[PDB]
């Protein structure tokens, strides 16, 4: 069984953009989440609303999270909080120009590499890989984490999160514009609702409004 | 279906 949806935020961009239409693939026996899964869930906040996010903590993962190389740690089975096992290979390529700049006064443009913006700054792309899983991130380079506005765990130190059991650690790919467990805590299980397998059909359109024209190449899959 | 996903 599937579910389409649409995407109206940039929090997962460059990997899903506003205007994308996804496919989701119910988890449902019912299959748990693959660490580096896009996963649509409901928010716990507010279980009235559909988040879409990136598994990057499963249970018993500790996740410390750099504030200012913006790099995630992973160490699995950290269940205990036991000197848990080696750390999960977490690698970055070369920071470098995505093909997007962020506007202020709030927007986003897909724009030539050699262009800039008036009163906007180019967004760093650059792959992550979580195990074996690879995909990309976007990075505004002006702006850093406020650890202040972080959710804290009861006896963990700031940037740093070991999920508790059925529980799970999201993070969006636009990693500083995305509301994500590093500030309102893990999600469980039971609000997760599925896999987004694929985009099948996209409009170019800035949210809040009407589209600007087709983007058909991005039908395929995502991961 | 349709709907959307923050």
């Amino acid at each position: 069984i599937y579910e389409p949806f649409q995407i109206p935020s940039g929090s997962m961009m460059p990997t899903l953009l506003i205007g994308d239409f996804i496919l989701v693939e119910k988890f449902a026996e019912t299959g748990h989440p693959k660490r580096g899964d896009i996963v649509v869930f409901k928010y716990p906040e507010d279980p009235k609303l559909d988040y879409i996010k990136r598994a990057v903590g499963l249970p018993g993962d500790k996740v410390t999270y750099d504030p200012v190389s913006k790099e995630l740690t992973i160490q699995p089975g950290c269940s205990s909080g036991q000197a848990c096992e080696n750390a999960l290979p977490v690698t970055y390529s070369n920071v470098e120009p995505s093909d997007f700049v962020q506007t202020f006064s709030s927007g986003f443009f897909e724009v030539p590499k050699n262009e800039t913006k008036e009163n906007g700054i180019r967004l760093s792309e650059r792959k992550e890989t979580l195990g074996d899983v690879t995909h990309r991130i976007l990075t505004v380079p002006i702006a850093q984490d406020q650890v202040g506005m972080y959710y804290q765990q009861p006896g963990q130190q700031l940037a740093t999160w070991i999920v508790p059991p059925g529980q799970y650690f999201m993070m969006g790919d636009n990693r500083d514009n995305s509301a994500d467990s590093r500030y309102w805590g893990f999600v469980p299980e039971a609000n997760l609702v599925g896999r987004a397998t694929a985009i099948w059909m996209s409009f170019d359109k800035q949210e809040g409004e009407w589209p600007t024209g087709l983007r058909l190449s991005r039908i395929g899959g995502i991961h | 279906x349709x709907g959307g996903a923050y």
